[PDB]
């Protein structure tokens, strides 16, 4: 489950 | 739930991939996970936590990823 | 990490918090609920900073006094909240 | 170590 990275 | 490109192990079976968020900032990537209080076997718990991580320094911010193994477990992984 | 351990007219759970000091714990009574919070603010461990926070809350069956229910921890991390009954 | 319980 690939999850969000936000920057 | 260790260190070992660049990646993190952690354990964070108690959350689920909405509860979960992964952001870098300043050569930092946090982890957070919280759930409002849910009910379970013995009464009703709410959890939780915050974890920082410093990136290495050849490590793009960009390029950081993230995934959760469906068992409860969660990596951030980026290369050099 | 948590263990019900209910003797006869005795109320008593187990609870494992080997992540917290003692003085990160809070054990609050009131109304028929136990309730548990462990909290410690972001520190080093080995991999870096950690900042933890749990409430957990207990139902107190009928007639218990909340006065009457207490605490203690085990030098391994397990807090253990007890009470009588009438 | 005795945890003190707050009512």
């Amino acid at each position: 489950i690939t999850i969000p990275v936000t920057f | 739930s260790e260190i070992r490109r660049w990646r993190v192990s952690l354990d964070v079976n108690h959350f689920a991939p909405d509860e979960l968020t992964v952001k870098t900032k300043d050569g930092v990537v946090e982890i957070t996970g919280k759930h409002e209080e849910r009910q379970d076997e013995h009464g009703y718990i709410s959890r939780c936590f915050t974890r920082k991580y410093t990136l290495p320094p050849g490590v793009d911010p960009t390029q950081v990823s993230s995934s959760l193994s469906p068992e409860g477990t969660l990596t951030v992984e980026a290369p050099m």
